[PDB]
């Protein structure tokens, strides 16, 4: 990061005096697509043995 | 050896995903933790806290 | 070792001394500014007026800290020297 | 976006190495299980056979394992949403560093391809000032503290302003309450206090 110093003091404050309205985007999966497998159809082709 | 590996290289590429994936978690599980801030403070040389 | 086999070992991203280059900011960031540098900006206040911040925020009025404010400063050194001899004996 | 993308790469990509194992023969002399049918024997092709279901059953085995961590990733990332979702947009939550870095005021979730967004509204200052504080004023031996503003001083005079913006005021009794004598605190000093009850009883 940027190497900074605050400057500290036993009698200094800073109270600021202006704002800014920011907003944060935050990316959150729910949910996945539903697949079903069955193994007559995946192990086993078109033979009964 | 590695003649017959050629029938299970998916599984290998499964297992090489999974560790790199595992990984990559890891380097990731630092950053979310200890790099909350993006500057550096310095501790001032004044010590009357 | 357990790397002959080709079980290799991946070296961390974050080498240690980072890790304790960010608890260091961390340490300064919460003991010159409290909470305003994790939410904006670093702003300068002293100690004993962030302890009587913290206070406020547990229903206690502030006006309790300035009057033993030597009494709780000793109560946390032999705090930190209690937690740092327990750590000591795993 | 990252998040969105991976859970369906991963789940495509699963797919893709799922049919890629059908085309293996798990040391069998083929792949597809109709040409040893056709080519040898079922009594002779059992072993064949067998060892085929073996390294399928194997392959759905690691597949759904691989999909049942998924389903637990992607349930705790639900859990962390949902959460996020009752605390951020169905209210205020004083959860500093939660609902995003600043001081958080609403969200407005918005509905997404398998997963969900938060536009959060932060309050984060822009301008700060260096100012000159004490922690009690000394009236008349009675120690003044403030009651939801801080003491501080332009370098003449003193006011009294809120944490998170400067609005000075006069040092009055309305926002101070007094506590004990003045030789308590370590660091103090003199001022005076405006008494609004004085000139209007007059
Ligand atoms: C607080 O910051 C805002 C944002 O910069 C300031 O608004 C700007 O003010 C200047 C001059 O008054 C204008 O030229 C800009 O167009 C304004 N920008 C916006 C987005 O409104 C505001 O003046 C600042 N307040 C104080 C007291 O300094
Ligand atoms: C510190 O604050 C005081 C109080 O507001 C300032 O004093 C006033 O300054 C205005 C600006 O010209 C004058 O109109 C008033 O008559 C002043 N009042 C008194 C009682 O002196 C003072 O100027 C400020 N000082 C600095 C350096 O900002
Ligand atoms: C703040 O006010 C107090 C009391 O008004 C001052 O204490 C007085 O100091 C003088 C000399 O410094 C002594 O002669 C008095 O006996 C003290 N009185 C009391 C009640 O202690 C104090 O000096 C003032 N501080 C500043 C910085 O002016
Ligand atoms: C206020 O002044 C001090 C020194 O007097 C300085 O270190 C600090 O950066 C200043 N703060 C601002 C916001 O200018
Ligand atoms: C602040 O600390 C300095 C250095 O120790 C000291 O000289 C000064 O008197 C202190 N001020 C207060 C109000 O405690």
């Amino acid at each position: 990061g940027a190497e900074n110093s605050v400057a500290y003091s036993n009698n200094s404050i800073a109270i600021p005096t202006n704002f800014t309205i920011s907003v944060t985007t935050e990316i959150l999966p729910v949910s996945m697509t539903k697949t079903s497998v069955d193994c007559t159809m995946y192990i086993c082709g078109d033979s009964t043995e | 050896c590695s003649n017959l590996l050629l029938q299970y290289g998916s599984f290998c590429t499964q297992l090489n995903r999974a560790l790199t994936g595992i990984a990559v978690e890891q380097d990731k599980n630092t950053q979310e933790v200890f790099a909350q801030v993006k500057q550096i403070y310095k501790t001032p040389p004044i010590k009357d806290f | 070792a357990q790397k002959f086999n080709g079980l290799t070992v991946l070296p961390p991203l974050l080498t240690d001394e980072m890790i304790a280059q960010y608890t260091s900011a961390l340490l300064a960031g919460t003991i010159t500014s409290g909470w305003t540098f994790g939410a904006g900006p670093a702003l300068q206040i002293p100690f004993p007026m962030q302890m009587a911040y913290r206070f406020n925020g547990i229903g206690v009025t502030q006006n309790v800290l300035y009057e033993n404010q030597k009494l709780i400063a000793n109560q946390f050194n032999s705090a930190i020297g209690k937690i740092q001899d327990s750590l000591s004996s795993a | 976006l990252g998040k969105l993308q991976d859970v369906v790469n991963q789940n495509a990509q699963a797919l893709n190495t799922l049919v890629k194992q059908l085309s293996s023969n798990f040391g069998a002399i083929s792949s597809v299980l109709n040409d040893i049918l056709s080519r040898l024997d079922p009594p002779e092709a059992e072993v064949q056979i067998d060892r085929l279901i073996t390294g399928r059953l194997q392959s759905l085995q690691t597949y759904v394992t691989q999909q049942l961590i998924r389903a637990a990733e992607i349930r705790a990332s639900a859990n962390l949403a949902a959460t996020k979702m009752s605390e951020c947009v169905l209210g205020q939550s004083k959860r500093v560093d939660f609902c995003g870095k600043g001081y958080h005021l609403m969200s407005f979730p918005q509905s997404a391809p398998h997963g969900v967004v938060f536009l959060h509204v932060t309050y984060v200052p822009a301008q700060e000032k260096n100012f000159t504080t004490a922690p009690a004023i000394c009236h008349d031996g009675k120690a003044h503290f403030p009651r939801e503003g801080v003491f501080v001083s332009n370098g003449t005079h003193w006011f009294v302003t809120q944490r998170n913006f400067y609005e000075p005021q006069i040092i009055t009794t309305d926002n101070t309450f007094v506590s004990g004598n003045c030789d308590v605190v370590i660091g103090i000093v003199n001022n005076t206090v405006y008494d609004p009850l004085q000139p209007e009883l007059d």
